[PDB]
């Protein structure tokens, strides 16, 4: 994480059998719904809409 | 038009808000009236969640996209289920 390698930290958590901890490292992802503005193709919702709760935890 | 007059509901516009508004007045004294008010309340609020098909604080302020329309019905029916 100190090296900016948060994706390698998540891969390491999954490999060590701690996939739950890998999921806790994703709660800092900015909420984005590309469908709010009316696109021609449905895009997948990004980030954590409950960021404030996750950050407080 | 005939010597036997004919009623027909005003074509179907607001009855869900008349019924939901009516039970939102019976709730003022429903604390002690028990017959089948909860049974009818479950049914008519289900009908509002499903074929509501009414105002949603402008559910659309501008234009409707069927994905949004269906997600917004899943929000309204999820709020009904939580309240039940």
């Amino acid at each position: 994480i100190r090296a900016g390698m948060t994706d390698e930290a998540q891969r390491l958590c999954k490999r060590c059998g701690q996939a739950w901890r890998a999921a806790t490292l994703e709660g800092w992802k900015l909420y984005h719904d590309a469908n709010i503005n009316g696109g021609t193709e449905l895009q997948a919702v990004e980030g954590n809409p409950y960021r404030c709760v996750w950050k407080t935890c | 038009s005939a010597q036997c007059p004919h009623f027909k509901p005003n074509a179907g516009v607001a009855a869900i808000h008349d019924y939901a508004g009516w039970v939102r007045n019976l709730s003022n004294e429903a604390g002690e009236l028990e017959a089948v008010v909860k049974q009818w309340g479950l049914t008519w609020t289900l009908c509002e969640s499903l074929w509501g098909q009414l105002k949603e604080l402008e559910a659309s302020l501008d234009e409707p996209n069927e994905y949004v329309r269906n997600l917004e019905r899943r929000k309204a029916f999820s709020h009904w289920l939580a309240h039940t």
